[PDB]
DNA sequence: TTCTTATAAATAGTT
DNA sequence: AAACTATTTATAAGA
DNA sequence: TCTTATAAATAGTT
DNA sequence: AAACTATTTATAAGA
DNA sequence: TTCTTATAAATAGTT
DNA sequence: AACTATTTATAAGA
C-alpha cells in the first residue's frame, strides 16, 4: 500500500468498511487458488461487526462442515493468539 | 435405602470431587487417602500403563458441568470442546435433513 | 515468484505439497489480520488432497459455525464458479 | 419462650416459616461459635419442607466432604430417632 | 454460664474438648429440633481440632449428600464473616 | 450341538463352567458381528456365578454408560420374561 | 443363511435395518440363555446406526449398572478391535 | 485338559 | 415384524 | 463426670 | 419485617 | 463504490 | 528450510 499499516483495529468506520470488503475478497481470492492448485477443500466463515455473514466454499459447505464435526484426530488449530507468536519468532 | 441408581450417581460423584482434589493439589504430603493414586493416574500425561481410558470416563461425567474456562482436570477443556462439535453435528444433520425434505418434496 | 503460475492443480506431489503448507500458512495470516483490522469472528476450514484438517477460527471454532447454524438471511455465499466470474469482469 | 413448646412439627404454615428462620440462624451462630471456640471444621445443610436449600460452613465446603468421604474410622453418627431415645434417659 | 465466654479459640487442649463436647451435643439437638419442627433435612458433618468426625442426620446422610451435589439454582451459602457481620448489625 | 439342551439352570458345577466359558465366547463374538454390520454402540455386562466380572463394549464401555444415562425417551426394554413369551409365540 | 457375508459395516439402509432387527433378536435370546442355563446377571446396552437405544438385562438394569461400577478389580474386557485379532491368529 | 465332530440353532436371501 | 428354506455358524458331546 | 449460677435463645405477641 | 420480654434452654466454671 | 498506483506483502523457483 | 526475484495485494487519495 501507499503506506505500511499495523495489524490493530482501523477505527475510521468508513476506512473499516472499503478494507473489510477489499481484504474479504482477496482472502477469498486466495482460498480459491489453494484449492485449486493443491486440490483441497475449503470453507471459509466470515461475521462482520454488525455480525453479517459472508461465506465461501470450495465445494457445498454443509459437507466440510459435517466433514469437521467427524473429524477426530489431532491437527493444526490456530487462533489468533497463537499466529501472533509465530510471526514474533519469524 | 437409596435405589441403586441414585447411589450410582452418588458413587460416580465422589469419584469425580477425589479427581478434581488430586488435579488441583500441590501440598506433596496430602493426607487424603485417595490423593496419591490419583495423583499417580493424572501423571498419565505421558501421552503413552493404567488405562487412561478410566480417567477420561470420569472426566466426561465431569465436564457435563466444570463452568471454569480453566479447569485442570485432564481432557475437561477438551472433552467440552468435543461436545460443542457434537451439537454442531446435529444442528448440520438437521438442517441437512430439512432441505432435503424440501427438495423431495 | 521468480514466475506467474496458472491457477491449475498441480501434479508434482513435491511441488504441490510444499506449495500447500506455504499459501496455507499465508491464507491464515490475512485471515487473521482481516479480523483484527476489521474487528470479525473467522472460521477457515481446509482438508488437503489426502483429506487431513488443518484449521484457524479467530475465536473458538465451534462458536463460530454454530453462530454460523442460526443464521437465515440472504447472505454472500461464494464459491469457486463465483471467483473466476469475478476475476475475468476484471 | 413465653411457653413451652413440644418438638413435634408445626402445624401452622406462618409459625412453621419464621420459626423455621430464626431457629436456623440460631444454629447457624452455635455452629459458627464452635467453629471459632474449639478450632473445627464444620458443614451444615438444610432443605426446607419446600426443597430450598441453605448451608452454612466454617470453611470450603467441597474440602470438608471429601475428608467425610474418605474418613475411614468409626465414629459418632446420630439420626433423629438416636436423639429422641438419648433425651427420653433423661 | 457461670460466666460470659468471649468467641476465641480455647488454647487450652483440656478446655477445649471439654467445651466441644457440650456445645456438640448442644449443636445437634438443636439441629435435631429445627428439623422436627420445620419439617425440614439436615445433615452436619464436624471435624474437631485433633481430626475426629462426628455426624448428625435428620434423614440419611448419603442422601442428604446426593440430593446437595444435585442442587443446581441460588441458595444463600453462609460463612463465619457472614454470620460476624450479622451479628454486628444487631 | 451333538443333542439339544433345555433352557434351565445347569446343576452340575462344572458342565456349568464349560458351557459359559463357551456360550460367553459366543455372545461377545455375536456383539461383535451387529456392532460391526449395523454400525452401532454396544455394551454387554456379565456377572457370572462364582460373582465375577465380563465385559465387552465396541469401543468404550463408559461412553455407552454415560449415553445411556442421558438418554430419556421410551425405548424397547427386555426382560427373560419377555423374552420367553415371544419365544413361546414360536 | 443362502450365503456367508463379511462382518463389515452395511451400507444400504433397509438391508442394514433387516439384518439388524433379526441379529438384535438373535443376540438378546443368546443372552436370556446364558443367564438362565449359568445363573448369570447380564445387562446388554445396544445404540442402533440412528441413535435409537435398545436394553436388555436379566434383572433391574440399575442394579447391574451398580454393581459394575462398585467393582474395583481386574476383569477381562473386549472390544472390537480386541475381537478381531482374536479371530485373525486363526 | 484341549481338540474334534454331529447336530441344533441362526441367519441370508427372498417373499 | 413372519414365512420359508439353503447354508452357515455355534456348541454339546465325543475324541 | 453432675451440678448451679448465670448467659443465651426463643415463643408469643406487639 | 423487626422488636420486646417472660420464659425456657444452654452451658461455664467448679466440684 | 471505483480507480490509480506507489509501495508493501506473498510467494515460485532456486540453493 | 532458507533466500530472492518477481508477482500480487492493497492503502491512500482522487
Ligand atoms: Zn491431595
Ligand atoms: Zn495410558
Ligand atoms: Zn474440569
Amino acid at each position: 500500500g501507499r503506506k505500511k499499516i499495523q495489524i490493530t483495529r482501523i477505527m475510521d468506520e468508513r476506512n473499516r468498511q472499503v478494507t473489510f470488503t477489499k481484504r474479504k475478497f482477496g482472502l477469498m481470492k486466495k482460498a480459491y487458488e489453494l484449492s485449486v492448485l493443491c486440490d483441497c477443500e475449503i470453507a471459509l466463515i466470515i461475521f462482520n461487526s454488525s455480525n453479517k455473514l459472508f461465506q465461501y466454499a470450495s465445494t457445498d459447505m454443509d459437507k466440510v462442515l459435517l466433514k469437521y464435526t467427524e473429524y477426530n484426530e489431532p491437527h493444526e488449530s490456530r487462533t489468533n493468539s497463537d499466529i501472533v507468536e509465530a510471526l514474533n519468532k519469524k | 435405602h437409596m435405589s441403586p441408581g441414585d447411589s450410582r450417581r452418588l458413587s460416580i460423584q465422589r469419584c469425580i470431587q477425589s479427581l478434581v482434589h488430586a488435579c488441583q493439589c500441590r501440598n506433596a504430603n496430602c493426607s487424603l487417602p485417595s490423593c496419591q493414586k490419583m495423583k499417580r493416574v493424572v501423571q498419565h500425561t505421558k501421552g503413552c500403563c493404567p488405562i487412561c481410558k478410566q480417567l477420561i470416563a470420569l472426566c466426561c461425567y465431569h465436564a457435563k458441568h466444570c463452568q471454569e474456562n480453566k479447569c485442570p482436570v485432564p481432557f475437561c477443556l477438551n472433552i467440552k470442546q468435543k461436545l460443542r462439535q457434537q451439537q454442531l453435528q446435529h444442528r448440520l444433520q438437521q438442517a441437512q435433513m430439512l432441505r432435503r425434505r424440501m427438495a423431495s418434496m
